[PDB]
């Protein structure tokens, strides 16, 4: 139905692929599963983009 | 100038490199330990990854500094 998380800490992409959060943010999850151990996918503003050792928790 | 090296598994490593050091010097010691080869290591700090051909003085990283190392990029 809804599964969204919060941004506790900012985290900047270094690749075009990367995604970019800020605190106080809002991340819509799209697959806690992305190949790789502490990565976490999520899409924001028109870009999608995994972030480190998980830096989102599940609000919804 | 000693310096942590995080991981997205939990394990954080120390090393020993000054600010005039290049970040490929760096990433050859990681090897040098961990085994870990530079070709396949990443290394964030800031929000920007070290480029090999700098120095740790270019992203003014100090002593006491964490260095996030990504693995094997399957996401994105």
């Amino acid at each position: 139905a809804k599964e969204y998380c919060r941004t506790l800490f900012p985290y900047t992409g270094t690749n075009e692929d990367e995604l970019t959060f800020r605190e106080g943010e809002i991340i819509h999850l799209i697959s806690k599963e992305t190949g790789e151990a502490g990565w976490w996918k999520g899409e924001l503003n028109g870009k999608e983009g995994v972030f480190p050792d998980n830096f989102a928790v599940q609000i919804s | 100038m000693q310096i942590f090296v995080k991981t997205l598994t939990g394990k954080t490593i120390t090393l020993e490199v000054e600010p005039s050091d290049t970040i490929e010097n760096v990433k050859a010691k990681i090897q040098d330990k961990e085994g870990i080869p530079p070709d396949q290591q990443r290394l964030i700090f800031a929000g920007k990854q070290l480029e090999d051909g700098r120095t740790l003085s270019d992203y003014n990283i100090q002593k006491e500094s964490t260095l996030h190392l990504v693995l094997r990029l399957r996401g994105g």
